[PDB]
C-alpha cells in the first residue's frame, strides 16, 4: 500500500538550508545568501554573498543574475561544461566565481526575497532564503532577578 | 587529499548514481539533490547501512553496512567537496571520536532528551510508530558518532537540530544518557521489554492466571 | 463547600478581570507588553529560560517554546524562583515553532 | 457537522511590523 | 549584635549564624537559615547581670 506509483520516500526534499528550483536545462541546487547579522535588519550598503551550484546533463551556457535587493555583480568564467557543474559560492565546510550583492534595500534572516537568475536560454526568479552555516551561537547577555 | 578525493568518486559511480545523480543533483522521483548534506549525512546513512536503498516504500530500514571506514571517509570526502555542510567530529589522532562525545552531566541530558527525543522514541531509548508505515527505532545499537550524528543531519521525519539550537555541548549529555540507558540493568527482575502496562498484563494472564487454574484444577475435582 | 463558580473573573489582563479557561501565559497583561519566546535549555538554578533568534532554528526543525517576560529571569533569588515555576506548569503555555522549507 | 468559524481563505497578508513596546504597565 | 544592646536586666535569644549563609533572597540562602532556625538543639539565651 506504501509501495504504490505514490512514496513517501521519494519525494523527500533533502534538508539543505536552501532551494532547488529549475529552470530551462539547468538545475540550481542549495541557493542561499551569505549576510552575518548583528541585528534586526542587514542595513543598506553592506554587500552579501550569493551561493549556489548549477547542474546541467548534456554543451555550454552563458549566466547572469538580477534582483530588487540591490545589484548583483558576477565574477568568473560563468559557464557550464558537458558533463560538469558550476560552482559560484563555496559555503563553509568546503576544503572560481563570485557572486556578491550590494544590497539597496534591507534584508533579515526569515523571510524570502526574489531573485532573478537568467540564461543564454532559460531564466527564472527563485525567491531564496538566508542560511547561516557553521557559525556557532552568539552570547545573549543574561537576565536580572527580575 | 588529492588521492582520497577521486577513490570516493569511483565508488560513487558504481553505488549511488543510480538515485542521486552524475552531479549529485538528484534524479527525480526516485533521489533528492545531495548538494550541501555534507559528511555527517555521509556517514550517518552509510555506516548505520541505510545507504545504498533497494526500494521505494514508506520508510527506509537499517541493515549491514556495505563499505568499511576508510572507504566510508573516502564517500564523506567526496561529497563534502560538492557543497560543503557539516562534518564528522574527530579526536586527536584523527580517527572519528567516540569516547570523547560522552557528557558529563546525565541529568541535564536526561531532561533534554525527554522534552526533545521521548516523544517518538520511548522513555528509555525504545521504539515509537508513526503515522501511515513508519517508526522510530531502538537507540540501543547506535555507537556515540551515530547518536550525535543522527540529531545534526535529520535522517528523515525525524527534524534537524542545529548547531545553535541544540549547542555541541547538550548533545554530548544527550549521547551520554542514551547510551547509560541502553546499558543500566534492571532493578526488580526481568525488564519484560520496557513498555509497561501491555507487557505486564501479558505475562500476569500468561503466567499468573495460567498457574493459578491449574492448582485449582489439581485440588479440585471434575464432572 | 466543594462548589465552585467557573466563570469568575479572577485573571487580570488588559481588559480587566476574565476567567480562567478565557486565558493563558500568552494574554497580555497590559497594552503593549512584551512577550519573549523563550527555550528550555539549563538546570533550575542557572536561568532556566533564554531569548532565542530566528538564525537558530533551519528548515525542516521544530522547538518548543514558552511565554518569558523581562520581569521575571533567572531564578535566582526565591521571588523569580517561584515565577519560573509557573511558567513550566502552565496548561496552556506550550507552543512549537516550525520552520518551513521554502 | 463543520465546526463554524474554520475556514479557509485567498488572502495574501502582509509581514508583521517590527514590535515597539509600550514601556511600562498604564 | 554588640555587647552594647544589651541592658543591665535584659534577656535576648540567639541563633548560631556563620558569613556563608547570609541574606536568605536566593533559594540556596533561604535553605540554610531555615535549616538553623528549625534546629532541636541551636537556640541560646543571652543574660546581662547588673553589676
Ligand atoms: C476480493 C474479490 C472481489 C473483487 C473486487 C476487488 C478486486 C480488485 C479490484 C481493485 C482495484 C485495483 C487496485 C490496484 C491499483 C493500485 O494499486 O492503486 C493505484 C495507486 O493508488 C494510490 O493513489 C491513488 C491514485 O493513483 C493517485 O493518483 C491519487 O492522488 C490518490 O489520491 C489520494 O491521495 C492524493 C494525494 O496523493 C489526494 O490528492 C487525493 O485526494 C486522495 O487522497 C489515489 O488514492 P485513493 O483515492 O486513496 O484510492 C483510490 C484507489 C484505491 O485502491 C483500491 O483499489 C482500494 C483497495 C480496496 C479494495 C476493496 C476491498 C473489498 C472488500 C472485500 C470484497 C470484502 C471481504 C468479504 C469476504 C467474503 C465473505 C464470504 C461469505 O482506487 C480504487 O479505490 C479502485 C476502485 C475499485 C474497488 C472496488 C471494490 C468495491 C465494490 C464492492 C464489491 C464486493 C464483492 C462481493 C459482494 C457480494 C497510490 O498512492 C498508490 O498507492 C497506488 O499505486
Ligand atoms: C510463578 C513464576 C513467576 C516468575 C517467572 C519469571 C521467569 C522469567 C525470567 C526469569 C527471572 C530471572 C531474574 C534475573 C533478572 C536479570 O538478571 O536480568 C537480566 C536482563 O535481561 C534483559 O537483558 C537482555 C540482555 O542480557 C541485554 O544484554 C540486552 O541489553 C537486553 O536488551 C533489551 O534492551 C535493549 C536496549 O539496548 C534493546 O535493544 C533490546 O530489544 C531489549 O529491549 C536483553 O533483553 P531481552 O531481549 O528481554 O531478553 C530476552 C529473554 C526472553 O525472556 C523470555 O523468556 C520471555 C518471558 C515472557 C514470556 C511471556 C510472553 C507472552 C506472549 C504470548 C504467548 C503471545 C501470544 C498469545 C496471544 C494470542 C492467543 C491466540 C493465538 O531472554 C533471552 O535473551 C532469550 C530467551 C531465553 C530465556 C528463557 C527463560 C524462560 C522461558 C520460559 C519457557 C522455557 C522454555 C525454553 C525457552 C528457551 C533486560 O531485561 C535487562 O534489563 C535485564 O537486566
Ligand atoms: C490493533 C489491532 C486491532 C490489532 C490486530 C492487528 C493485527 C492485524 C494483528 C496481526 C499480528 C501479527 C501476528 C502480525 C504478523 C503477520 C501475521 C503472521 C498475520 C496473521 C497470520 C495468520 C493469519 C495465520 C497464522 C496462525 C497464527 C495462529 C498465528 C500466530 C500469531 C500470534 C499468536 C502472534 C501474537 C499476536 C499478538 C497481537 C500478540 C500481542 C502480544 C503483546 C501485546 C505483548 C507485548 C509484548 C512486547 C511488545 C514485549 O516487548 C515483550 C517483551 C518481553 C516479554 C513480553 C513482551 C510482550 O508481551
Ligand atoms: C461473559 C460476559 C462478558 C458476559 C456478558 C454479559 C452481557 C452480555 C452484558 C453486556 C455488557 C457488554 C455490552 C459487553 C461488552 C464487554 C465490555 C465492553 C467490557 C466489560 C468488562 C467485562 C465484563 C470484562 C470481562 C471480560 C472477561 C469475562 C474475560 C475472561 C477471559 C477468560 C475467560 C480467559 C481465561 C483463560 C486464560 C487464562 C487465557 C490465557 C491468556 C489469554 C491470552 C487471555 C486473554 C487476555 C486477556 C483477557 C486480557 O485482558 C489481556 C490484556 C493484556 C494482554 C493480554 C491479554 C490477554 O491475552
Ligand atoms: C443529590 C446530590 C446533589 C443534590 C443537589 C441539590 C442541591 C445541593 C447543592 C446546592 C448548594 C448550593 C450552594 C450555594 C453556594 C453558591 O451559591 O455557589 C455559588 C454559585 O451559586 C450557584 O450558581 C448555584 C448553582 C448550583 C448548581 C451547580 C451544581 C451542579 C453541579 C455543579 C453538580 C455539583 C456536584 C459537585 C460534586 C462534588 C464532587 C464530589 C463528588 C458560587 O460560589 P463561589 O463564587 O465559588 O464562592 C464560594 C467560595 O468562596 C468558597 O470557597 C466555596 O468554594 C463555595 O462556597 C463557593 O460558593
Ligand atoms: C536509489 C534507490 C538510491 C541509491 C542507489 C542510493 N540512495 Fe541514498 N537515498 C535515496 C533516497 C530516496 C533518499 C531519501 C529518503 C531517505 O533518506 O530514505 C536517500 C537519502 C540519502 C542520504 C540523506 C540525504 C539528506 O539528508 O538529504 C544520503 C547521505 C544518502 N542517501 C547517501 C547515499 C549514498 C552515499 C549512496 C551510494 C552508496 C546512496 N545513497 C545510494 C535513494 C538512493
Ligand atoms: C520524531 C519525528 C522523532 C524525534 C523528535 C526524534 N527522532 Fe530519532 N528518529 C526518528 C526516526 C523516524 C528515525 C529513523 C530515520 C532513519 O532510519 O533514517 C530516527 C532515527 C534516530 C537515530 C538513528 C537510528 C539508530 O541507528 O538507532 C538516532 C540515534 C535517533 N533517532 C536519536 C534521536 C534523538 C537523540 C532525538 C532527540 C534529541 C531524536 N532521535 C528525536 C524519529 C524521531
Ligand atoms: C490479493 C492481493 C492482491 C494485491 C497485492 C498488491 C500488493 C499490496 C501491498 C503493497 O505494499
Ligand atoms: C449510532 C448513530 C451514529 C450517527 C452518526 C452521525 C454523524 C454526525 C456527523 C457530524 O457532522
Amino acid at each position: 500500500c506504501s509501495a504504490g506509483q505514490i512514496s513517501q520516500t521519494t519525494t523527500q526534499e533533502p534538508a539543505v538550508n536552501g532551494v532547488n528550483a529549475q529552470a530551462g536545462q539547468v538545475s540550481l541546487r542549495n541557493v542561499h545568501l551569505r549576510a552575518p547579522q548583528q541585528t534586526d535588519y542587514v542595513e543598506p550598503g553592506t554587500t552579501v554573498e550569493l551561493l549556489f551550484v548549477a547542474a546541467n546533463d548534456s554543451s555550454n551556457k552563458l549566466k547572469s543574475i538580477t534582483s530588487d535587493v540591490g545589484e548583483v555583480t558576477l565574477t568568473g568564467d560563468s559557464t557550464v561544461p558537458a558533463d560538469g557543474v558550476l560552482i559560484v559560492g563555496e559555503p563553509d565546510g568546503q576544503i572560481a566565481v563570485t557572486a556578491e550583492v550590494e544590497l539597496t534595500k534591507p534584508i533579515t534572516n526569515g523571510l524570502l526575497y526574489d531573485f532573478t537568475f537568467t540564461f543564454e536560454d532559460g531564466e527564472t526568479t527563485v525567491a531564496v532564503p538566508i542560511s547561516a552555516g557553521e557559525q556557532p551561537r552568539r552570547p545573549v547577555p543574561p537576565a536580572g532577578p527580575g | 587529499q588529492s588521492a582520497l578525493l577521486r577513490t570516493g568518486k569511483q565508488l560513487f559511480e558504481t553505488s549511488c548514481v543510480s538515485c542521486h545523480g552524475a552531479n549529485l543533483q538528484g534524479v527525480p522521483d526516485r533521489g533528492p539533490s545531495l548538494i550541501g548534506t555534507g559528511e555527517a549525512a555521509v556517514y550517518f546513512q552509510v555506516s548505520t547501512g541505510r545507504m545504498p536503498a533497494m526500494r521505494g516504500e514508506a520508510q527506509a530500514p537499517s541493515k549491514p553496512p556495505h563499505f568499511d571506514e576508510s572507504q566510508i571517509d573516502a564517500l564523506g570526502a567526496y561529497v563534502q567537496a560538492n557543497g560543503g555542510g557539516p562534518t564528522v567530529p574527530r579526536d586527536d589522532h584523527g580517527a572519528v571520536a567516540q569516547e570523547s562525545l560522552i557528557g558529563g552531566d546525565v541529568a541535564r541530558g536526561g531532561d533534554l532528551f525527554r522534552l526533545n527525543c521521548a516523544s517518538c522514541h520511548n522513555f528509555t531509548g525504545k521504539g515509537g510508530a508513526l503515522s501511515s508505515g513508519k517508526y522510530a527505532p531502538d537507540l540501543g545499537d547506535a555507537n556515540p558518532a551515530q547518536i550525535y550524528t543522527a540529531m545534526l543531519t535529520g535522517p528523515q521525519n525525524m527534524p534537524k537540530f542545529s548547531d545553535r539550537q541544540l549547542t555541541p555541548d547538550e548533545k554530548r549529555d544527550i549521547v551520554a544518557y542514551v547510551r547509560e540507558s541502553a546499558e543500566t540493568p534492571s532493578y526488580g527482575g526481568y525488564g519484560l521489554g520496557g513498555f509497561g502496562p501491555a507487557p505486564e498484563g501479558m505475562a500476569m494472564w500468561i503466567i499468573g492466571m495460567v498457574a493459578a487454574i491449574g492448582v485449582a484444577m489439581w485440588i479440585g475435582s471434575r464432572a | 463547600g466543594l462548589i465552585k463558580n467557573p466563570w469568575k473573573p479572577v485573571v487580570p489582563t488588559a481588559e480587566g478581570k476574565k476567567a480562567v479557561l478565557w486565558t493563558s501565559g500568552w494574554t497580555p497583561r497590559f497594552k503593549g507588553e512584551t512577550i519573549y519566546l523563550a527555550r528550555a535549555t539549563g538546570r533550575p538554578g542557572e536561568s532556566p529560560f533564554v531569548k532565542m533568534r530566528p538564525e537558530d532554528i533551519d528548515a525542516g526543525g521544530m522547538e518548543t517554546v514558552f511565554p518569558w517576560r523581562e520581569s521575571d529571569g533567572d531564578g535566582t533569588t526565591v521571588e523569580s524562583e517561584h515565577k519560573l515555576t509557573e511558567i513550566a506548569m502552565g496548561v496552556r503555555n506550550p507552543v512549537m515553532l516550525i520552520r518551513i522549507k521554502p | 457537522c463543520s465546526p463554524p468559524g474554520e475556514t479557509a481563505s485567498s488572502e495574501p497578508g502582509t509581514t508583521p511590523a517590527i514590535w515597539t513596546g509600550s514601556p511600562s504597565p498604564a
